[PDB]
């Protein structure tokens, strides 16, 4: 059985202010969020870091 | 705010779709359970 | 998926179905799971709490219910500074003592 | 876009006990006392310590084996 | 429909989120190793 | 006999994608000996063809060539030009002709609207692109598959449901003007599903989220000063995010040819199900 | 008061026989998918909270530490150890 | 302190007291660096008002300390 | 018997008091959808719900000690026991027909994921056998569960309109060609027009 | 053989994302973190960037 298929709406709508004043305010709060989880993340993963060792060092 | 990240999640992928609202409810509890834990830990 | 690989992935996820079902199912599994979930329930549904809807007319409403959270912050407060006026005095305690000893 | 921030509790837990309020004032006991025990163990070891360095402080060491700790000069 | 206690819990609330905050991210309690050498010396 | 085809797949998959990015938009001339100073007088349509029926046919533009000055300016004429004097196999929902029926919604050139009472830019340089309902399944060409927009219609039980028994069997419903005109406006909906389409949650959650059309007509008949339930259909409409996966984007009232406003039927049914939660708390005490 | 009328009837009335087969492999597909946005998902986050205050604050999960002094062994060779236990605290602010 | 990175130790005479001098020079200047950005660290975040800074300085700054000794 | 006695007075309050209560509980789950037959009691309000579910347990096992039970009393606490096992059995039902939704459900977020526009790594022309024999049997269970709800106006209905939404979906998923006929040919039935 | 219709220059998804999406990501971000960060920073420097040297710095073996 063949599968149907359609054509995604928002690749052939013409842009609107609707959609632009909407998804403004939804990105303002989705930057807000993964900013401050990202900073988290950020201290966390530059805190994990090793110490400098010393020049052809092993072990 | 866990509702709305849970809300958001849902509604664009289509994979979260698999879970119930009960897997949801019990990643709530788990989740309150660890903010308190750490709430607790920090300050000792 | 090729026929062979089909009879070994239906085998496979019979497995894990049946395992999943026998722990869940069984006797003494059942009574915990039975139990713990209701634990789970009373203890994230029925939390202590300060705020609470209030659906009794005055008369019929006690005091406690009026005054837990003053009772609440009270007994914090006093633990809190309690405990530091504590830390002070074994400050002081220490010191005097050892000093006395020597130096 | 819908508002949904706001700080009001929620509903859902906002329920009472039958006989009253919610076990606040007895949860509250307990947690005062196991702040006491805790806060009182800690403050006790760390106000009465001092650091003795002299002889009798060193002992010889040893291995996991069990054996005296000794290592050549290869 | 009356909370008791409602300011409370409200402002219980914003002081978890904010604690919760201050430790997961540590906003406070930057670093300032990267600083160093855009600094001033003394002695 | 088969084996696995994971890895066939995806790597078909990626290329195909890659290739269609790169050729986007693919455009088969009608009529390619049309000398370009001809095409000075005539205008051009991009109108999607796909037939699915025939299993080696692909979705494809096909470039129309059409003097507009020979059948009125409304879409509808021009896709039945093209159909009865060009290629007669074109396929298309058309009843009414006057924009009642709502049989015709497409999307007609960037706008999800009835192509009956639509005109087209009359500038013969910019070209016209007519294409079904984006969201929608495709049957053939310009028609889609409504058929799930039916039954979540059916789910809002949209029949007048009274508790009361009529007091004397000979007589109508009263209702005053003002109950009445609480209606205009309301009932108008030709059910042509341009709206739905163009309404991003409904583009997300087709199923759990009904659109903005059904949640429209069940304020039409919770609103109904007749019926008497009321709380019961609140109620339904309740459940998970049949309505509160609505996000107040607005452009269902924006793309309304009827000129109806169902982000403002949308916003009461929000106000009406927080007033519903909260009462059945506070009344029943 | 709501005409729950149909749903009484439901609850009162009930089938006590009736069930249905379930297709293991959709149910374990299912379950598998919980555990992928489980563990893949929530893991990140559970992982955090538990191991962050781990390495913000690593002095209070080593409570006990040594320390050793050495002395020559010449007509050996050898080097002489002896060890020490000490509490794991902070040093040079 | 800038030690120079020419060790002053005789290598025919005492080998390893000449090579592990030798190496301690060559890598001081980096670890001297990295111990001052620690203690600058350590210092300016004490110098901070209330909860950014003094009220939680020795107590939530461990992770640096140890750094410093390490 | 002291613990005797503490132990029937706590079997008699929780019994007898969640008894009155069974029937606005099992309402409200009739009420919901398959999906997540208790999704009010864990969103808005838990009218006593884990509580039921709990206690039924007890009701079934718990020993009684009738010296300690009065006579109407005793009376009470069989009837409420028995409305316990009822619900026990109600949430049984309810849960079978919810996980065979999921079922389906299941199904159709496969061919959903399938037909995903940001699919570009997975995009299949054709539906491969595997599926096809799981929507199969899947209808062919769905039509059985129908017919053995005839008794039953209302939970035929309800099971109608749940669960037979995603098989009309996975019905408007695919051409019809190929093994459709086949497939769908107990769902053309009654179904289909249903879902017109 | 996929076959992707889309406007790229007038689809909500294209050139009007790339004007969109980064002037609204960045909103909360600057003007609560740039104001936030710079008092949290300068805060401890009521007096001066000053590195109070603990290590002989100034002193270099002969
Ligand atoms: C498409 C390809 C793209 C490729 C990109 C490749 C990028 C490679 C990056 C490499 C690593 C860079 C790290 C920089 C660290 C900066 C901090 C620093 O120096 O710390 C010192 C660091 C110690 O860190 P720390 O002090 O403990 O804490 C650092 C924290 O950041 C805390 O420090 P802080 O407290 O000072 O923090 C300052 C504060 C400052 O915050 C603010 O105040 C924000 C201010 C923002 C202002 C922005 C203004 C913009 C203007 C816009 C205008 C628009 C107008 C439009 C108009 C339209 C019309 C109207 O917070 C932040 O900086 C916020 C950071 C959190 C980010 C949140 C978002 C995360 C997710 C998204 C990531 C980006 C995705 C892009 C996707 C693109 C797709 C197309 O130690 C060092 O000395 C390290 C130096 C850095 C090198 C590290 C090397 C690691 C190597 C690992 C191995 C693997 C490498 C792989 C490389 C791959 C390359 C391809
Ligand atoms: C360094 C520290 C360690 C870092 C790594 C830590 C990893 C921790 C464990 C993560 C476990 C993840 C998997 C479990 C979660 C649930 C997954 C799931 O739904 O399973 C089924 C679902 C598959 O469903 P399906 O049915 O096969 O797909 C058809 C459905 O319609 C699809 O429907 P749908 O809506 O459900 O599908 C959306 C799907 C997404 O899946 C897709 O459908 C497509 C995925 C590929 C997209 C690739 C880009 C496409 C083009 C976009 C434009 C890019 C422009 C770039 C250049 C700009 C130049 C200016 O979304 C997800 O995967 C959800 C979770 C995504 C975030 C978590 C994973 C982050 C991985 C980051 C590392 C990846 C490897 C390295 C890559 C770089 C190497 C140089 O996902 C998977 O099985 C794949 C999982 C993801 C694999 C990696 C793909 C790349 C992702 C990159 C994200 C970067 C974000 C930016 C921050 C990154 C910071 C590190
Ligand atoms: C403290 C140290 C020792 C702890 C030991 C913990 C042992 C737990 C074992 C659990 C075993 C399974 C239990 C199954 C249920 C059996 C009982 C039952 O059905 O309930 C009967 C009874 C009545 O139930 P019901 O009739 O169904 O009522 C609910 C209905 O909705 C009807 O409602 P209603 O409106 O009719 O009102 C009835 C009312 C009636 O309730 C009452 O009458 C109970 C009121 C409270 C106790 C009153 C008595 C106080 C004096 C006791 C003296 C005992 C002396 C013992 C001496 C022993 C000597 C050997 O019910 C309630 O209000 C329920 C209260 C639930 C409280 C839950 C507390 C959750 C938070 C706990 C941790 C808090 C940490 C805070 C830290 C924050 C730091 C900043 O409820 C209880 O027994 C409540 C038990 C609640 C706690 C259980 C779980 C504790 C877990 C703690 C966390 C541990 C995590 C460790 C890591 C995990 C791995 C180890
Ligand atoms: C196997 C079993 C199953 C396992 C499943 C897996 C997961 C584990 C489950 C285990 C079960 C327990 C889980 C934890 C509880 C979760 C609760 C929850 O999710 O509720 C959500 C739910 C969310 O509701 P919502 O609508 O979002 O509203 C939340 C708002 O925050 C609204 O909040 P609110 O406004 O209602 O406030 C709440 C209330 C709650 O607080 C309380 O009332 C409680 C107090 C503390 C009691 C602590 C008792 C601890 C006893 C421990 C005993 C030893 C146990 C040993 C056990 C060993 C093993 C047997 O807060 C207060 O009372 C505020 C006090 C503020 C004091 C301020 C001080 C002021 C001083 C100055 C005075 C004035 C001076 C004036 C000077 C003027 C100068 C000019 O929370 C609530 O509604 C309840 C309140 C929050 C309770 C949190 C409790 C956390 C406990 C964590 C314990 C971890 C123990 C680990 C042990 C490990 C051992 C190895
Ligand atoms: C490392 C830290 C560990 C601690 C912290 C843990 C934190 C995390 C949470 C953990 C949650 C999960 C716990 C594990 C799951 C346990 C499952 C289980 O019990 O399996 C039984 C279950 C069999 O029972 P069944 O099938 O439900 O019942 C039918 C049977 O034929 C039997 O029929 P039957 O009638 O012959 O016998 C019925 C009854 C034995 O019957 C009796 O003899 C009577 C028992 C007491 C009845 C309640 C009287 C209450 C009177 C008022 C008390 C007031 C106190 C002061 C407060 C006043 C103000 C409020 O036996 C049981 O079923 C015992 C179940 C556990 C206790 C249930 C009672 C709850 C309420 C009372 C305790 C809580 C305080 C409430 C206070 C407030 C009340 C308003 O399945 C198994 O056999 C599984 C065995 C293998 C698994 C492990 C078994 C462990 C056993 C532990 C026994 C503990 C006894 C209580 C000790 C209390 C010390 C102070
Ligand atoms: C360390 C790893 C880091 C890697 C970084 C990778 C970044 C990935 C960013 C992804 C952004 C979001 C799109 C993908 C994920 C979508 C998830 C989702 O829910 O979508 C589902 C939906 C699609 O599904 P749908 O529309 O069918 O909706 C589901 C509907 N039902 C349920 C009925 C099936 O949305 C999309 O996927 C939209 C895709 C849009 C793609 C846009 C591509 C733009 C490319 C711009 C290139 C610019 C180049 C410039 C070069 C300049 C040179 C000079
Ligand atoms: C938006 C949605 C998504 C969000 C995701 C959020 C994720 C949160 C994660 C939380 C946990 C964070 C854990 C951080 C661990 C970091 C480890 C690391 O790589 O550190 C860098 C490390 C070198 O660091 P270090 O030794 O300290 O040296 C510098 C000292 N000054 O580097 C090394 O030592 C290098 C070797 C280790 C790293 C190997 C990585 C292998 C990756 C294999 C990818 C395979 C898949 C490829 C796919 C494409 C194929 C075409
Ligand atoms: S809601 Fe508007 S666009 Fe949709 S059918 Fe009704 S009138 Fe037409
Ligand atoms: S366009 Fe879309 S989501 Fe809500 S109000 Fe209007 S429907
Ligand atoms: S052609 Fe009649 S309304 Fe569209
Ligand atoms: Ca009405």
């Amino acid at each position: 059985m063949r599968t149907k298929l359609y054509n995604a709406a928002y690749f052939l709508l013409n842009n609107n202010e609707s959609f632009g004043h909407s998804f403004g305010i939804r990105l303002k709060i989705v930057g807000l969020n993964t900013w401050i989880v990202g900073y988290a993340v950020s201290r966390y993963y530059f805190s994990s870091l090793r110490v400098k060792a010393a020049q052809d060092e092993r072990f | 705010m866990f509702k709305e990240l849970i809300h958001i999640f849902r509604t664009y992928y289509i994979t979260f779709r698999y879970l119930k609202k009960s897997n949801i409810n019990f990643l709530k509890n788990l989740s309150y359970t660890l903010i308190a834990y750490y709430l607790i830990i920090n300050f000792q | 998926m090729n026929h062979s690989c089909q009879k070994v992935f239906e085998g496979f996820v019979s497995a894990l179905y049946d395992t999943s079902y026998f722990f869940r199912n069984f006797g003494p599994f059942k009574a915990t799971i039975h139990y713990a979930t209701y634990a789970n329930y009373l203890a994230q549904n029925w939390a202590p709490r300060v705020s609470y809807i209030e659906t009794s007319t005055p008369a019929y409403t006690l005091a406690k219910n009026k005054y837990a959270v003053y009772i609440v912050y009270g007994l914090i407060g006093g633990a809190l500074i309690h405990n530091y006026m504590l830390d002070n005095k074994a400050a002081q305690k220490s010191q005097q003592y050892y000093l006395k000893h020597r130096d | 876009a819908r508002l949904w921030w706001t700080l009001d509790p929620s509903k859902y837990y906002l329920k009472q006990i039958s006989s009253g309020g919610r076990n606040e004032i007895l949860f509250t006991v307990l947690g005062v006392t196991a702040a006491y025990w805790y806060f009182g163990n800690k403050r006790c070891e760390h106000y009465w310590r001092r650091q003795i360095d002299n002889c009798q402080s060193w002992s010889r060491a040893q291995n996991i084996n069990g054996n005296n700790l000794t290592v050549k000069q290869y | 429909l009356p909370i008791r206690n409602i300011q409370f819990a409200r402002y219980h609330y914003l002081a978890a989120v904010t604690v919760f905050t201050y430790f997961a991210t540590r906003c406070c309690l930057l670093d300032y190793k990267k600083y160093y050498p855009l600094a001033s010396v003394k002695k | 006999a088969e084996s696995n085809d994971a890895t066939s797949i995806c790597l078909e998959s990626i290329s195909g994608t890659i290739k269609g990015l790169q050729k986007a938009n693919y455009v088969v001339e009608h009529n390619p000996n049309l000398t370009s100073e001809e095409k000075k007088h005539l205008k051009q349509f991009l109108v999607y063809r796909y037939n699915p029926a025939d299993p080696h046919d692909q979705p494809k533009y096909v470039s129309y060539w059409c003097d507009i000055k020979k059948f009125p300016p409304m879409f509808l004429d021009a896709i039945l030009y093209i159909k009865n004097e060009l290629d007669p196999t074109l396929s298309i929902r058309r009843s009414c002709r006057e924009g009642i029926c709502g049989s015709c919604a497409v999307n007609c050139d960037g706008l999800h609207t009835l192509a009956c009472i639509s005109g087209f830019n009359r500038d013969l340089s910019k070209p016209t692109i007519i294409t079904p309902l984006g969201h929608m399944f495709i049957l053939k060409d310009l028609v889609v598959d409504m058929t799930n927009f039916y039954a979540q219609y059916k789910m809002i039980e949209p029949y007048l449901k009274r508790k009361t028994p009529k007091p004397d069997a000979n007589k109508e419903y009263p209702q005053s003007p003002e109950q009445r005109a609480l209606l205009d406006g309301l009932y108008e909906c030709v059910l042509c599903a341009a709206c739905s389409t163009s309404c991003p949650s409904y583009w997300w959650h087709p199923d759990r989220y009904l659109g903005p059309a059904i949640l429209q007509q069940a304020y039409r008949w919770i609103v109904d000063s007749r019926d008497e339930y009321t709380q019961e259909r609140i109620e339904r409409i309740a459940e998970d995010v049949r309505l509160d996966d609505c996000q107040q984007i607005g452009m269902c009232s924006f793309t309304c040819p009827k000129g109806l406003n169902p982000q403002l039927s949308l916003k009461n049914l929000m106000d009406m199900v927080k007033d519903f939660r909260q009462k059945r708390i506070e009344q029943e005490v | 008061m709501l005409d729950d009328t149909k749903y009484i009837q439901m609850a009162q009335k009930f089938p006590r026989n009736v069930s249905v087969q379930l297709n293991k492999k959709l149910f374990v597909t299912r379950t598998w998918f919980r555990n992928y946005y489980f563990v893949g998902v929530f893991g990140i986050f559970a992982y955090f909270i538990y191991n962050q205050p781990k390495i913000f604050a690593p002095f209070s999960g080593y409570p006990t530490t040594v320390a050793y002094k050495a002395q020559p062994d010449f007509l050996n060779d050898q080097v002489i150890f002896y060890s020490q236990q000490r509490q794991n605290t902070l040093k040079n602010f | 302190v800038r030690l120079n990175l020419k060790s002053n130790v005789d290598q025919n005479e005492y080998p390893f007291l000449a090579k592990w001098d030798k190496d301690m020079r060559q890598n001081y200047e980096e670890y001297q660096n990295r111990i001052d950005a620690t203690t600058y660290h350590l210092q300016r975040s004490q110098r901070g008002i209330a909860v950014f800074g003094e009220w939680m300085y020795p107590r939530y700054f461990q992770k640096d300390i140890l750094e410093l000794e390490v | 018997s002291l613990v005797s006695l503490f132990k029937n007075t706590f079997l008699k309050s929780r019994v007898i008091g969640l008894s009155f209560q069974a029937q606005r509980v099992m309402a409200q789950m009739a009420k919901t959808d398959f999906e997540n037959p208790d999704e009010h009691f864990l969103l808005n309000d838990a009218m006593k719900y884990n509580e039921l579910v709990f206690y039924g347990r007890l009701a079934e096992n718990w020993s009684i000690n009738p010296e300690l039970f009065g006579k109407a009393e005793l009376a009470k606490y069989n009837e409420a026991k028995q409305t316990l096992i009822d619900f026990n059995q109600y949430h049984a039902l309810v849960q079978n027909l919810h996980e065979f939704y999921w079922e389906l459900k299941t199904i159709y977020l496969e061919l959903s994921r399938g037909v995903a526009t940001s699919n570009f790594h997975n995009k299949r022309e054709v539906t491969h056998s595997i599926i096809e024999s799981d929507i199969k049997n899947s209808i062919h269970k769905y039509i059985q569960l129908i017919d053995d709800l005839k008794d039953y106006p209302e939970w035929q209905h309800k099971v109608r309109e749940e669960i037979g939404y995603y098989a009309h979906m996975i019905y408007t998923s695919v051409n019809h060609d190929g093994n459709f006929p086949e497939i769908f040919k107990e769902f053309n039935k009654v179904d289909s027009l249903y879902y017109f | 053989m996929r076959r992707i219709f889309w406007n790229f220059k007038t689809a909500f998804v294209g050139l009007p994302m790339f004007s969109l999406a980064p002037k609204n990501i960045l909103v909360y971000p600057i003007v609560v973190g740039v104001p936030l960060y710079t008092f949290i920073v300068l805060q401890n420097s009521v007096r001066g960037f000053a590195y109070f040297d603990e290590y002989d710095s100034d002193v270099k073996e002969n």
